């Protein structure tokens, strides 16, 4: 898992 | 509307037109590629507030997933999309900065070596900038670009930042290797070497590709160490290994001199082999990943039966040393014993004076001493049936695929070295290097010799005809010879070897491709005279370059120890049976060259060696070394998805290729390896291959294994590397 | 399983048209002579020509002496032994009639509280309850059990069907629905921690989790500070990783987005929140716990199902006539069927909830030259599901005018003039631009005035047996292949996807999809109009990924994608094998 | 097991003779004031000299605020879902108070009957009820089915 790669996503 | 989070961190309207343009630019001149298709497969993955970097990753991967035999041009679409992404990552835009401005910035960041600035003026960087053609970047395949991004381009190991592009890498690698040349000729050498590597004519190995131009001086990737029969020598060998593997070198170890278990090494070879194993693995991420070795010993060693099964994964721990490969050393007499269905006698090296030496240098002296000691029954000795020994070896070779063969007589009768002064007594990791060595008493013993070799390759698919090799051989030899003077040496015996002999190993890639486009095949003998023609050109032009270099800069310190020094050439000493399988005559003046060598000598004691390439040939989308491909498409894993590569010019040549498993047997290929060895200074990493389904009950007969072994012997094959078995 | 037959002798007594006519007869029996037979004729036509698809219990029962037609029930458990027992008894009752169960058991306090022994022994009990009428204890009777992601005992609960643990740690024969909201996901993205509380130690917290998101926000942060409160702290990535891992290997750890179920819902979450789903994850109704099996204060949710065949209609205005028939047929059934537990009769007569969905959607997209994976079917889906929901609401509206709205109508967001087209996830605007073709504003007022006969109308359920009857592709799912194989003691049974001859290239078979994005967008666009939810799947072919291993990165990303497009529930995860 | 104490602080509050006397005083509290303390003394004597042995729940509970002392219950199950459910509910209630159970489930009809699915699924359901209040469905709660 990559928290930086996820963290961009807007919910 | 769809919003995009920029480089910094603020939203902006999605720009579908700019994306389409980049794709359209990328597709120029490509065939059978749908921009529309790539657009659909990536747009569906987008979302409100998507990071700008992830849009590029999505389009690249989208194009990468379409790479296929039917549509191979996706290789280049995806590649160019990735180049375009790398430019924006490195420079904040597509256009690379000016060469001088970039070099200055990089040296300042501690990423390029500061001598670049010392050795060249700003006006000289302006001139070099004019040699550069950044569009050459458009000529890489996708897999090539993944390699550049993975392990070539100067980057931040921790942040993942990329700082340069492929042409800067190429120009600067040229710059450092020709830095010391006189202004008269310096930049012209730089321009032509850059051209040769940026257009894939010369292939350069990883350490050079990622290092030369940076603050490092660690470029030695293969070392050969010989161990003497004493604890001091054993320890020196071990310490040398540890030193080189912390720099990532592959090791070849000759450990055949160690006396057998039970001698007047009361405890024997194996504990010491375990020690060399731990030495080799002393710098490995877990103790499996990284650091590799092949260990060499004579077939007639007293302890041989124990040694042959060393990597058999179904024994007991103190009987096993699984994580090294092995090279079994054989000569004419051992084979004869096999044919004649007789016995082989096993001695410990220590109990047979002069026997170990003769085994490599003097075959009929070996003959005399062997028969003598076979009679003398005060001497500790074991007797075994020749068929059972060869059977055991080939069995172990068959199941692990990494029990190798070295024909020590062939390595000395047909060799650039006088075996009385400097015998070849082992090989390296991959079985193509063949250099002399001497044991060490101490890690710092200035009397020992550790062999080193700098490698490179000619791309047989990038040249239009064989006289291009003149210009290329000059460039290759001079580039690599300069490196020998540029690189660090952490162990004095290794510096001895390199400065004494100045040995190089320059080989080929893209040979399968080359035979394909000439309508030739591997298995039928149709490529024999073309191979003879091709490898004659290679060796003649390499010798010519090293000869002009000897005239320019003086021959190598130990030149007088080569068979070359004595007027003897490879065309004089080759295995005679090669005359029965090829009749191509010599096209070049070997007799003028003989004299020009007798007179001025050679800059380098060896020039040619046929090494495997895997990473290297990916860069120029080339078939690996001299090997036939397994299939048309090569699949690789990476955290970035499935990476595909399609063999070059599949579109026009699919029928021309002879894929590996299409070969009825090994004979054709072994003949080509023989014909090659006629001209090669060192050796070749040749494989044997077997498809179980071509044989009754799916079991490969020992008869066939032994026969092919003897066939290789018959055609003067020096070394046998991997045995591959097809599965499924 | 349809035709009236002798179970023991194997005698068949009727044929398919008698079944169809009589099913029409019983559902319209109470209509005035004026209109009765005309209703019977047109409903018969609609079902005998496959326009309306009817579920098994109705197909085999209506016209026989039985009155057992409820095939899905939703029971909520309170945090007491009396409630626990009532829940258990209700289950046993319904499963002996073959209903599928959805159980909300998230309120039960954790192991170690002031249920000293914890949730799991009670889950085992619900399991045995569910299986209490099963031929061996495996075959028949099914349940999905629901709980919040932030429950103190969650880590133990996520692995409950992991077939490689210890017996008292495992309850393998129920499925599970993990309940999530915006804040949990944010914690994931921000790479932060999630705090685990027992429901009992956090007053007002469990309620807010469903109804009021910013109240949940306040109470959560409050209780995260208050360190007298028993609490467990875990890395958000490790929790989601564990869940998705368990979801990946069993394929039956489900997801419910509780915020989406309440912000976009036909129910006012302050009066009647949606707090669980059913077995298959498409039903979303309010419930209240029971004190006793006969507690007239509890509420058990029930829903009568049916489907429109998108392959039997020539254009979308046929749905008017069909929606009238479907709504009125199913609403009559609510008055016809038995109710063995008083709280269930409450739910059904109070809200009169229906779940009418679709079958043959893959086929429908095929014949319109559209596909699942590329976004080519977005505006057509929007167009198709707008027509469905508008015409269903219209029928239930004309029925409210004719027969009075439903007793608890005043608890719907509908009652307040609010429509699904007002409350849908905003991000759907970035992926479809079809405008509305029907007068949603006239309908708003006509609803404000006369209300609805039924509190919900639409739900997208899986169909398997049902769609076989009319040779239809199952629900909204793409087929796996052109031919579907089934075993029976009569030999190998084959089915060929409809009009294969002319459409083989038009289809996008399941494993032809590069990823989940296309399909999840279509599920989003659908949910814009659906009252309840949709039984959506996620799918992965190992051979599209390096080393044949499906990356967690992709699992988490698709989870967030569904969230992004207002997906309420995630059902099965299928993994291709071979 | 017996003396009043703290679970958490593990602190002990009484000695044995206080336990014995108060158990007596509680049990005989409703007796007339002409026999009460006479009965209390004689009962106190009987137990503290080991002539009458009292079960754990009395020994530990009589004198404290709890009123849970039933350590053994017997439930008969009829041949109906209503009765099966009532039996299950009653078991849950009593095992929560640590009582041991005798269940009679003989009247439940056999597999194949016109219930249909048989006894064993219902036995499992009794078993889960029995274990509904223990560690991990293994230790705590015991029953014998007849």
């Amino acid at each position: 898992v990559d928290t930086d790669d996820l963290s961009n996503f807007q919910l | 509307n769809l919003l995009v989070t920029k480089r910094d961190g603020s939203t902006e309207r999605i720009n579908l037109d700019k994306i389409h343009r980049v794709l359209d630019w990328a597709a120029e001149g490509l065939h059978n590629v749908s921009i529309s298709q790539v657009e659909l497969r990536s747009h569906i993955q987008f979302y409100d507030g998507i990071k700008t970097s992830d849009i590029h990753e999505t389009i690249i991967k989208a194009a990468a997933d379409l790479i296929s035999r039917d549509a191979p041009d996706y290789q280049y679409l995806a590649a160019r999309l990735a180049i375009f992404h790398l430019r924006k990552k490195a420079y904040g835009q597509f256009e690379p900065p000016a060469l001088y401005d970039h070099v200055v910035k990089m040296v300042e960041m501690g990423k390029y070596d500061n001598h670049l600035l010392e050795d060249y003026t700003e006006e000289e960087f302006k001139q070099m900038d004019t040699f550069i053609d950044h569009d050459r970047d458009m000529t890489f395949s996708y897999a090539a670009v993944k390699q550049l991004e993975g392990k070539y381009l100067v980057q931040n190991r921790v942040t993942g930042e990329i700082y340069e592009s492929a042409q800067f890498l190429y120009i600067l690698v040229a710059a450092c290797l020709f830095s010391n040349y006189p202004r008269e000729t310096r930049l012209q050498y730089v321009k032509r070497f850059y051209d040769a590597v940026s257009t894939f004519k010369i292939s350069l190995p990883t350490p050079i590709m990622s290092g030369v131009r940076t603050p490092t001086r660690q470029f030695s990737s293969c070392v050969l160490i010989e161990c003497g029969d004493s604890l001091d020598s054993i320890n020196a060998t071990s310490s040398a290994i540890v030193k080189y593997v912390s720099q990532r070198a592959g090791i070849g170890i000759n450990a055949g001199r160690i006396r057998a278990l039970g001698s007047p090494f009361h405890t024997g070879c194996i504990p010491f082999y375990k020690h060399f194993q731990t030495a080799v693995k002393s710098c490995s991420q877990g103790g499996v990943r990284g650091g590799a070795a092949t260990l060499f010993y004579p077939m007639w060693h007293l302890e041989v039966e124990s040694l042959l099964v060393l990597k058999n994964n179904r024994g007991v721990e103190g009987n096993r040393v699984r994580h090294m490969d092995y090279g079994v050393q054989i000569n004419k007499l051992m084979y004869t014993r096999l044919l004649k269905g007789e016995d082989i006698t096993l001695f410990s090296p220590s109990d047979v004076p002069g026997l170990y030496d003769a085994f490599f240098a003097d075959q009929e002296e070996f003959e005399r001493l062997y028969t003598k000691y076979e009679k003398d029954d005060s001497i500790r000795k074991q007797r075994v049936k020749a068929v059972e020994l060869f059977s055991l070896m080939m069995q172990e070779r068959a199941s692990t695929g990494r029990i190798y063969i070295q024909n020590v007589d062939h390595c000395n009768t047909h060799s650039p070295f006088d075996p009385a002064i400097a015998p070849v007594r082992q090989s390296n990791l991959a079985l193509e290097i063949a250099l002399p060595t001497k044991p060490l008493n101490d890690v710092n013993d200035e009397n020992g010799e550790i062999a080193l070799c700098t490698l490179s390759a000619f791309n047989l698919g990038a040249i239009n005809n064989l006289d291009e090799l003149e210009e290329l051989a000059i460039l290759a030899v001079r580039a690599l010879d300069a490196l020998l003077d540029y690189q660090d040496y952490p162990i004095p015996a290794a510096k001895r070897g390199a400065m004494g002999r100045r040995t190089l190993g320059i080989g080929v890639i893209n040979f399968a491709y080359y035979l394909a486009k000439h309508g030739k095949r591997y298995s039928d003998g149709s490529a024999n005279n073309l191979t003879h023609k091709t490898f004659e050109a290679i060796q003649y032009y390499l010798l010519k370059a090293s000869n002009e270099l000897a005239k320019e800069q003086g021959a190598c310190p130990w030149f007088n120890e080569t068979t070359y020094a004595k007027g003897i050439l490879p065309i004089d000493t080759y295995k005679k049976d090669l005359d029965t399988i090829a009749n191509e005559p010599l096209h070049y003046d070997w007799e003028a060259l003989r004299e020009s060598i007798k007179t001025h000598g050679l800059r380098n004691s060896t020039l040619s060696a046929l090494m495997p390439s895997e990473t290297s040939s990916q860069i120029s989308n080339a078939t690996n070394g001299i090997e036939p491909p397994r299939g048309y498409v090569s699949i690789k894993a990476s955290k970035d998805g499935i990476l595909r590569q399609v063999v070059p010019d599949y579109e026009h040549l699919h029928d021309a290729y002879e894929l590996l498993w299409e070969m009825p047997g090994n004979d054709g290929y072994l003949q080509l390896v023989g014909i090659m060895q006629k001209f090669i200074d060192q050796s070749i990493s040749a494989n044997t291959n077997y498809d179980p389904s071509r044989f009754p009950s799916g079991k490969v007969p020992m008869q066939q294994l032994l026969k092919d072994l003897l066939t290789a012997y018959k055609f003067g094959v020096k070394t046998l590397y991997y045995q591959n078995t097809r599965d499924g």
